[PDB]
C-alpha cells in the first residue's frame, strides 16, 4: 500500500507515517496532497501530541508542510524531534505534506488529522453555456461585501470559438484573477492578472476557457466586468495554414509582445515590432546575438512563416536592420527549442535594408506557443519588425483536441502499462500542461511492451495524436505505433498500406516541442500509443488525442 | 498601556464639508492604527486599517493619514448618513486600546419644531401619579428652551428632557419634556401649557389644553 | 456569511457572576482572534480581553484581570467570557469582535466583524415590568404616542402595528428618574384626517420582565 | 542595548526580536539562555500568535530553540514564516534561543514568554561541611518514590584534601550522576556516570567537589551511597615534585587508563600498563606511530617525569618493548599538545629491553590532566609499562587555586578592558573550564591597552597566576605583566629587580597547555593581567589566580 | 509532590448534568495528558476520555462521545469532565490519571498517577440519611458493632472513637436491600474484660445527607 | 477499538507461589502494554510499562513479558499484600483500553470462624422493623454456609450476606448475615439462633439468644 496520495478533505481524515505508532521505515518518501472541493475553503491540520522523529538538526528525518500543492509552495513548517507542530491552516484550498527518512534509525513517527477550515468566503462560481453573456464580479460595479473564491468557466460546443473581452478590470496577494486554457490547475495557465492590469482579448478554440477569481475584504473596492461570445467556425478543406497571427492586425496584444531588453531612450520598445509600423521598431539595449524578441501566442498555435523588416530611425533617418536570425520556440515559455534544419541550427536569411519585407516559410509547420526571433547578423544595429503566420490546429476538419490538455479527459480516463513512481498522477501524461511526463517503471523498456492509453469515454472519430517529450537526461519518444479499440478489449493497430504492417509514426526531436500526427479517421473510444524508439534517457511522453464526435436513414 | 486621545471630541459641520478628526498616541505606534465608525445603538464598523487603508465597502470619501504618534481621519465630502462617533484604535501593543471618540454632527438649515402637548390619561391618574408630555418634533439646532406653566406658576425642577439622536437623513432632532406631579397636586389646576423658544421660531410658541375638555 | 451573536447578558447582583457567549456562524473560530470590547452607557469603547483558541493565548485589560476568564469551545464554535466579582462600573454593552491575523501583519489586532452587543447591568435594584399609558391626540398633522413608565432594567423596545408603521416614529431615550426607575415615550406623527379611522397600537416589549402589552391609542373624551 | 542575554526564569518574562512589533533589523544574531534557579525545574515557552519571519525555506531568517544551553544542544525547533511555534517545554533546567537575520528584507518578528514549568520532581540538594559523612540518595538502599534533581557539593577549608569514595552505585537518559571539579556547569566535568558504572575514588584539592544527580520514576530501583573525608594536608617547602601519581599504587584507577586500541586476544589491555605488572602489559591492535596509551589524571596535575619498561609475553616468553616515544598532553582531552624541546617535537629515549626501567625527567614540569605516551620506535612490537611522576599545584605553600577554575570566583568578579562580543559571558575567561577564552574587541590591540581583571572579593595573599591560551588562528598570550590593588583604584605593577621595571612574564607556547607563573607574595583583592605579546591570531586568554588567605600582637 | 484530587461527583437525576473536577498539585497540567477512567460498581476499568491541554487534543470512548466534554483551565491547573444526558450505566467511580508522554515513547498512554476517584451515581431515587442502631454484646473475646440502616446513595463511612480504634474492626460492604436502600454494619472484636469499662462509640458519616451521628454501643439489659 | 481479554479472570494461590496472569490483545500491539494493580476501594497503581519494564517502587518480584498479541504478568513469590485485581492496558492505539481484570486470592491455612449473634435493639423495634445479625469473624476459605432458625422454622429468602474483602495481612474473611422481619412477626417467637457450617469447624457451631434475657 504505497504511502502518500491525494485526499479530498470533503470528509475529515487522517495521515500518519506508514507504520504509526509502529516505528517508520528507513529510506522513505511519502508525499500527500490534501485538497478541499471548493476554492472557497481552506485545509486545517492538527497533529497528535505523541510525535517522535529523529533529532540531530532535522538533517536526516523530518516532516514538511508546504502551502498549496507541490514542493515549490512556501514552507509552512519543517519539524523533527518530539514536538508535534502547531495547527497549520492553509491559505489556499490545498496542502502538501512530505515525510523523509534516512537510511539509519527511526521512531514512532507522526499522525495528523485534516479537515476543511471555513473562512467565511462565498463560492460564487458559475458555468456559462449561452451564446453571449456577461461574466463579472457579483454586485459589480461595486464591492460585494464578502470574500470570494469563484470559478467561471465558459464551455463551448465543438466547432465554436470562445471570445472573451474585458470592459473594466480593477484589482498580487489579496486579489487576483488567473485565466486557464482548460480546467483550472489541469489545463495550462494562460496568465495571472491583478491590479489595473486589464487583460487583452482572448480567442480560445480549446472548448473551454475558465477564470478563477479571488477577493478580500481588505481590498476596499474591486471587481471586473467582461463579455464572452461563442462564434461558430467552419473548417474548410481548401484552407492554407498561412494566415497572419496578428502583429499587424493587433490580434496579438501588446501584453503578449516582450523582449530581452530595449534601448535606453524607450523609443524602440517591443510594442513597435509590429510589421509595417510607422514608428521606429524593436531594438535592444545592446546589440548582440544574446538578444531576442518574444511573442506569446497564448494558445498552442501552428507557426508556418516568419516575415521581417528593418526600420528607419524616425528621429534621425538612419537605417537599421537584421540580416539573419535563429528561431526559438516553447510550449510554456520555460523549456526552449532552437529550430533546426538538418543537424545544426537554422540561420534565417532576413533583410537587405530597412523598408522592404522578407518572408521565410518554415520547411514544415511548427507547433508552439511562445516564439523568439534571435538576430545573428545585422546592418548598423538590431532593428526588427515582424509578422508571424500560421493557423489553429483546430482549423483542420475533425481535429479538435479531445481533452488531455484541457482536463475534459479526467485523470480516471488516463491509464498506462507501467509507471515509474509507485503511485502515479495520471495528469502527468498531459500534452503541454503536465509538469513532467509519463515515464515507465524501467524507462528503458523492450519495444511494444509499454504503452499509454486514453479513454475518451464515448465512441468518437479519432483522426490524430499530438506527441510530446517529458520535462522532468531528457526523455522523448522517437518512434511509435498506435492501436485503437471500441470495447476497451478488442484492439486494432493503425496499419500502413505500403508495408502492410503496423504503421510506425515519427515522434519528437525535442523534449518540449510537440508534433502532430494525423491518420485516416477511425472510430474509437480507447486509443493507445506504444513507443518503439526513444532518446538515450528512455521513454518520456506527453499526449493529446485529436478527433471529433460521431454524427441519415429511413 | 498605550493611550490614544482624540481631537476634537465633537464637531458639527455642513454636508459636503471636508472634516478632519485627529488622534494622538501616547508613544510611537508605526502605522498600526484603525478607525471605526459607530452609529448609536449599533456595533462599530471598521473603516481604515494600518493608518491609510480603506476596508471593504467604505465610501472612498473616507481616508486616513498618520505615521507615528499623530494620525488623522478625513471625510472629504460629508454626508448626513455620516453622523456617528468615530474611534481610533492602536493595533500595535499586546493590548489594544481606543480613543475616547469624536462625535460628528451634521449642520443643516434651521428647522422650526412642531410642538405638541399631551395630558395624562385616566388609566395613569388612577394608579397614583400623572405626567404631561411636550413633543417638539423635528428641529435644528438641538439647542432649544422648554418652559412649563401650571396656572402660570412657572414650574421648574419637576420634569425631564429626552433628546432623540440626530436623524441621519433629515439631520433633525425631536425632544420630549415630561412633567411629574401627584394627582393630589394635579387636580389643583385646570389649564396646563408648554412654551418653546427655539431659534427657528420668530417668537415663542405655546401649546396648551383644558382639563376635562368636553 | 460571517456572524457573531452574543447572549447571556443581563441584570446581576454586585459581587455576583455572569457568563457571556459569543457564537460564530460562517467560519471556524479557532485560528482567529476573538476579542471582547465593552462600552459603558454613552462612553467610549474599552478593550477588555481576547483569545486565540488554537494556541490558547489569552490576555486581559487590568480593569478586569483576575476577575474575568475568556475561553472557547471550538466543538461549539463559541467563545465565552466568564465575569466574576462584578462591580457597578462593569455595567456596559459587551461586543465580541473577530480579528483575522494569520498572514496579515497589517490587520493584527484589527477587529473586522463585531457582534451585536449584549447588555450587562450590575445593580442591587430588582426587576420591574413597565406600565404603558397612551398619549391621546386633540379634541394637517396631529401626533400621538405611548408612555412606557416605571421599569428596570434597560432596555425596552417599542413598535407600532408590529412593524407595519415605521416612517415618522420617534422612540425616546429612557431617562433615569429620581425614583431609580426608567421611563421613555414613543411618538409618531400622522395625518389628522387618517386619525380616528385607523388602528394605532404601540407594541411595548421588555425581555427582563417577560412583558408584552400592546396598547391601542385613541383620542377619547367624555 | 545588545540583543540577547541570560535570564533567570525565577520570575516569568518576555523575549522578542529586537524591534518587535517593529520590523527586526537585518544582519542579526540574538542568542538567549533562559534558566531555572533549581535543577528540579524546567523552562516552558509560549509564543505570541502574531509571528512573522521571512519565508522561502528558512534558508535566510529563522528562530531556533535548542534544549539545554549552547548551540550543540538538541534542536527542539526551527521556525520561520507566519506560524508561531507550539509550546516548547525544556527537558533540563535551561533553554537556548537564537534568532538569525540575513542582509536582505524582514518582518514583524516574534515574541515569547518564558516561565518555570514544574514537573513534580523534588530538589533534595545538600551542602557538606563536616569532616566526614555519607553522601547518598534519599531513602537509600531503596527507591525514593519521587523524581529527583539534586546538587551535592562538598566544601573544604583551604589546605584540606577531599576524598570521595563510592560504596554502591546502581543507576543514560533517565538517570545519571555527573561529578564536577567545582560548581556544576562552571567548573570542569570530571565525568558523567550512569548504570552500574561504579566510579573510582577521587582526591580533589580544588576546595570543592560536587555531584549533580537525577532520577526518574521510570527507573524501577536506583540510588547510590558514597563516603567523603576531609584530610588535612601540610605544605612543606622542602618538597620535591616527583612523587608517583599512581599507576603502580593504583591511585590512578583502571577507569582512568585507556588507549587507541588493544590486541585482539584482550591479553594486553591498557589496565596492564601499570609499572612492574607481572601480567604482560599494553600493546595495541596494530603497531604504528599512530597509537597511544592515555591516562586521565582527572584533576589539573603537574607532570615532572615518565618511567617506562617493556614486557615479556607471559604466554610465550617473547620480549617486546618501546625504544622511543613522544608525549601528548591536554587539559580537557580534546585539545592536544605534543611536548616540544626547542623547535621540533621531543623524542624520548625509552627502553633497551623488556624488564629494566627507564626514567625521563621533563626539562621543566608540565601542567596537564590527560597524558598520552606515543611510541615511535620499538623492538619486535609495542609493549608498554608506565609510571607518571609529579605532584599537585597545591603542594607548593600558599598556592591554592583561588576560584576561576572552580566557580568560587563568580562571573560578577571577572572584568575586562574590552571584550569582542557586545554582551560577553565573564566565565569565558576561566582557566581550563571556559569553552573558548577571553578575546578583546580588536584582538590585535596596542600593548598595555587591554587587560583582564579578577576581583578575589577580600584581601588575599596572591602568589601566582596560571595563564592559558584560548580555544575558540588560535590566540594565546606570549608575554604579559601583572598589576595588583587593594582599593580596586590604586594599582602597582609587579616589579622586576634586575631591570627596575614592570616584570614581563613568559606566557604560553600553546593555546591549551597552561603555564604557572609565581612571584613574591603580595597582598591583593584585585589582580590584573596585561598582555604584552601574542600569537599571530591576537590576544586570547584564560586565567586562574594562585594564593591564599591572610592570617600576633599584644 | 504530584497529586490529583477529583471533586464534584454525586447523585443525579437521569437525563441530568454533572461536572467533575480533577485538580493537579505539584506539577503544571499543560504538557501532560489528563485521562478520565471510570469503574462501574465492582466491574473493570473503562477508559472514557482524555485531554492534552497545550495542544487541545481531546478524544473520547464511543460510550460517552457526544455527551461528555473534557476540558482544562491551566490558569487553575485543573481539568474538567462535563457529563450531560446522564444514563444509569454511567454510574461509577471516576478516576483522573496523568500521562507523561513528552520525550518518552515507551510511556505514551501510560497512566502514572491516579486521583482518588469520585463517585457518580445516576438514580431517580432520592437522598436519604441513615438510621444508626447499635449491636449490643452478651449477658476471652466478645464482639460488637453498629448497624447503619436505610440510606441512599452510597457511600457511608464508619469509624470507632474517631480513629483511635482501628485494629480488629470490620466495616461490611453495603448490600442493596429489596426496599431499594442500602445498609451495612461495622463490627469490632475486643476483650470481654475491657468490655463494660471502656467507651465504644462508632462514628457514622454520610456526606450525601450531611449526617453525622456518633452512637455509643453498650451491653444493656432490663 | 482494540480489545484486551485476561486469563484467568480469577485465581487463588499460596504465599510464595509463582503466579501468572495472561492478557491477549485483539490485534498486534508491539510491546505497548501496561499493568496496573488495584486493591479494593483504592486507585490503581502502575506496575509495568512497555510490557517488561518495572515502574518505580514496584517489588522486583513482579515482572512482565509479552511481545505482540499475548502478554504475561508474573508474581514470582506471592505475598499476602499482593491480594488485588490486576489490569492490563494497551498503550498503542489512539484510544486506550483495559482488560476486564484478573482477581488474585491468597491461599492460607484453614481458619475456623468465630460466630457471634446480635439481636435487634429497642431503638430499632420502636420504628417499625427488627434485624438480627450473625458475625462470622475471620475465616478461610470464603465458602461458608449460614442457616437461620426461628423456633426451628428454618427461614430462608428473608436475610442477606455481606462478605469483607480478604485481609491483606492474615488473608481471612469476615461475613455478616442480617435477618429482616416486621416487629409484628418478630414477637411471635422467643429464641432465635444462627448456625454455621464451614470447613474449619469439625461440626456445625450454633449461636443463640433469649429474647428479654433478664
Amino acid at each position: 500500500p504505497p504511502c502518500g496520495g491525494r485526499l479530498n478533505s470533503k470528509d475529515a481524515g487522517y495521515i500518519t507515517s506508514p507504520g504509526y505508532p509502529q516505528d517508520y521505515p528507513s529510506h522513505q518518501n511519502c508525499e500527500w496532497i490534501v485538497y478541499a472541493p471548493e476554492p472557497n475553503q481552506k485545509i486545517v491540520l492538527n497533529f497528535n501530541p505523541h510525535f517522535e522523529i529523529e533529532k540531530h538538526d532535522c538533517k536526516y528525518d523530518f516532516i514538511e508542510i508546504r502551502d498549496g500543492d507541490s514542493e515549490s509552495a512556501d514552507l509552512l513548517g519543517k519539524h523533527c524531534g518530539n514536538i508535534a507542530p502547531p495547527t497549520i491552516i492553509s491559505s489556499g484550498s490545498m496542502l502538501y505534506i512530505k515525510f523523509t527518512s534516512d537510511y539509519a534509525r527511526q521512531g514512532a513517527g507522526f499522525s495528523l488529522r485534516y479537515e476543511i477550515f471555513k473562512t467565511g468566503s462565498e463560492d460564487c462560481s458559475k458555468n456559462f453555456t449561452s451564446p453571449n453573456g456577461t461574466i463579472e464580479s457579483p454586485g459589480f460595479p461595486e464591492k460585494y461585501p464578502h470574500n470570494l473564491d469563484c470559478t467561471f468557466t465558459i464551455l463551448a460546443k465543438p466547432k465554436m470559438e470562445i471570445i472573451l473581452q474585458f470592459l473594466i478590470f480593477d484589482l498580487c496577494k489579496y486579489d487576483w484573477l488567473d485565466i486557464w486554457d482548460g480546467i483550472p490547475h489541469v489545463g495550462p495557465l494562460i496568465g495571472k492578472y491583478c491590479g489595473t492590469k486589464t487583460p487583452s482579448e482572448l480567442r480560445s478554440s480549446t472548448g473551454i476557457l475558465s477564470l478563477t477569481f479571488h477577493t478580500d475584504m481588505a481590498v476596499a473596492k474591486d471587481g471586473f466586468s467582461a463579455r464572452y461570445y461563442l462564434v461558430h467556425q467552419e473548417p474548410l478543406e481548401n484552407f492554407q495554414c498561412n494566415v497572419p497571427l496578428g502583429m499587424e492586425s493587433g490580434r496579438i496584444a501588446n501584453e503578449q509582445i516582450s523582449a530581452s531588453s530595449t534601448y535606453s531612450d524607450g523609443r524602440w520598445t517591443p510594442q513597435q515590432s509590429r510589421l509595417h509600423g510607422d514608428d521606429n521598431g524593436w531594438t535592444p539595449n545592446l546589440d548582440s546575438n544574446k538578444e531576442y524578441l518574444q511573442v506569446d501566442l497564448r494558445f498552442l498555435t501552428m507557426l508556418t512563416a516568419i516575415a521581417t523588416q528593418g526600420a528607419i530611425s524616425r528621429e534621425t533617418q538612419n537605417g537599421y536592420y537584421v540580416k539573419s536570425y535563429k528561431l526559438e520556440v516553447s510550449t510554456n515559455g520555460e523549456d526552449w527549442m532552437v529550430y533546426r534544419h538538418g543537424k545544426n541550427h537554422k540561420v534565417f536569411q532576413a533583410n537587405n535594408d530597412a523598408t522592404e519585407v522578407v518572408l521565410n516559410k518554415l520547411h514544415a509547420p511548427l507547433l508552439t506557443r511562445f516564439v523568439r526571433i534571435r538576430p545573428q547578423t545585422w546592418h548598423s544595429g538590431i532593428a526588427l519588425r515582424l509578422e508571424l503566420f500560421g493557423c489553429r490546429v483546430t482549423d483542420a476538419p475533425c481535429s479538435n483536441m479531445l481533452g488531455m490538455l484541457s482536463g475534459l479527459i479526467a485523470d480516471s480516463q488516463i491509464s498506462a502499462s507501467s509507471t515509474q513512481e509507485y503511485l502515479w498522477s495520471p495528469s502527468a501524461a498531459r500534452l503541454v500542461s503536465s509538469r513532467s511526463g509519463w515515464f515507465p517503471r524501467i524507462p528503458q523498456a523492450q519495444p511494444g511492451e509499454e504503452w499509454l492509453q486514453v479513454d475518451l469515454g464515448t465512441p468518437k472519430t479519432v483522426k490524430g495524436v499530438i506527441i510530446q517529450g517529458a520535462r522532468g537526461a531528457r526523455a522523448f519518444v522517437r518512434k511509435f505505433k498506435v492501436s485503437y479499440s471500441l470495447n476497451g478489449k478488442d484492439w486494432e493497430y493503425i496499419q500502413d498500406p505500403r508495408t502492410q504492417q503496423p504503421k510506425l509514426f515519427e515522434g519528437n526531436m525535442h523534449y518540449d516541442t510537440p508534433d502532430i500526427r494525423r491518420f485516416d479517421p477511425i472510430p474509437a473510444q480507447y486509443v493507445r500509443v506504444y513507443p518503439e524508439r526513444w532518446s538515450p534517457a528512455g521513454i518520456g511522453m506527453r499526449l493529446e488525442v485529436l478527433g471529433c464526435d460521431w454524427t441519415h436513414h429511413h | 498601556d498605550i493611550q490614544m486621545t482624540q481631537s476634537p471630541s465633537s464637531l458639527s459641520a455642513s454636508v459636503g464639508d471636508r472634516v478632519t478628526i485627529t488622534c494622538r498616541a501616547s508613544q510611537d505606534v508605526s502605522t498600526a492604527v484603525a478607525w471605526y465608525q459607530q452609529k448609536p445603538g449599533k456595533a462599530p464598523k471598521l473603516l481604515i486599517y494600518s493608518a491609510s487603508f480603506l476596508y471593504s465597502g467604505v465610501p472612498s470619501r473616507f481616508s486616513g493619514s498618520g505615521s507615528g504618534t499623530d494620525f488623522t481621519l478625513t471625510i472629504s465630502s460629508l454626508q448626513p448618513e455620516d453622523f456617528a462617533t468615530y474611534y481610533c484604535q492602536q493595533a500595535w501593543a499586546y493590548l489594544p486600546t481606543f480613543g475616547q471618540g469624536t462625535k460628528v454632527e451634521i449642520k443643516r438649515t434651521v428647522a422650526a419644531p412642531s410642538v405638541f402637548i399631551f395630558p395624562p390619561s385616566d388609566e395613569q391618574l388612577k394608579s397614583g401619579t400623572a405626567s404631561v408630555v411636550c413633543l417638539l418634533n423635528n428641529f435644528y439646532p438641538r439647542e432649544a428652551k422648554v418652559q412649563w406653566k401650571v396656572d402660570n406658576a412657572l414650574q421648574s425642577g419637576n420634569s425631564q428632557e429626552s433628546v432623540t439622536e440626530q436623524d441621519s437623513k433629515d439631520s433633525t432632532y425631536s425632544l420630549s419634556s415630561t412633567l411629574t406631579l401627584s394627582k393630589a397636586d394635579y387636580e389643583k389646576h385646570k389649564v396646563y401649557a408648554c412654551e418653546v423658544t427655539h431659534q427657528g421660531l420668530s417668537s415663542p410658541v405655546t401649546k396648551s389644553f383644558n382639563r376635562g375638555e368636553c | 456569511e460571517v456572524q457573531l451573536v452574543e447572549s447571556g447578558g443581563g441584570l446581576v447582583q454586585p459581587g455576583g457572576s455572569l457568563r457571556l457567549s459569543c457564537a460564530a456562524s460562517g467560519f471556524t473560530i479557532s485560528g482567529y482572534g476573538i476579542h471582547w470590547v465593552r462600552q459603558a452607557p454613552g462612553k467610549g469603547l474599552e478593550w477588555v480581553a481576547y483569545i486565540y483558541p488554537d494556541s490558547g493565548y489569552t490576555d486581559y485589560a487590568d480593569s478586569v484581570k483576575g476577575r474575568f476568564t475568556i475561553s472557547a469551545d471550538t466543538s461549539k464554535n463559541t467563545a465565552y467570557l466568564q465575569m466574576n466579582s462584578l462591580r457597578a462600573e462593569d455595567t456596559a454593552v459587551y461586543y465580541c469582535a473577530r480579528e483575522d491575523f494569520r498572514n496579515r501583519r497589517r490587520l493584527w489586532y484589527v477587529m473586522d466583524y463585531w457582534g451585536q452587543g449584549t447588555l450587562v447591568t450590575v445593580s442591587s435594584a430588582s426587576t420591574k415590568g413597565p406600565s404603558v399609558f397612551p398619549l391621546a391626540p386633540s379634541s394637517g398633522t396631529a401626533a400621538l404616542g405611548c408612555l412606557v413608565k416605571d421599569y428596570f432594567p434597560e432596555p425596552v423596545t417599542v413598535s407600532w402595528n408590529s412593524g407595519a408603521l415605521t416612517s415618522g416614529v420617534h422612540t425616546f431615550p429612557a431617562v433615569l428618574q429620581s425614583s431609580g426607575l426608567y421611563s421613555l415615550s414613543s411618538v409618531v406623527t400622522v395625518p389628522s384626517s387618517s386619525l380616528g379611522t385607523q388602528t394605532y397600537i404601540c407594541n411595548v416589549n421588555h425581555k427582563p420582565s417577560n412583558t408584552k402589552v400592546d396598547k391601542k391609542v385613541e383620542p377619547k373624551s367624555c
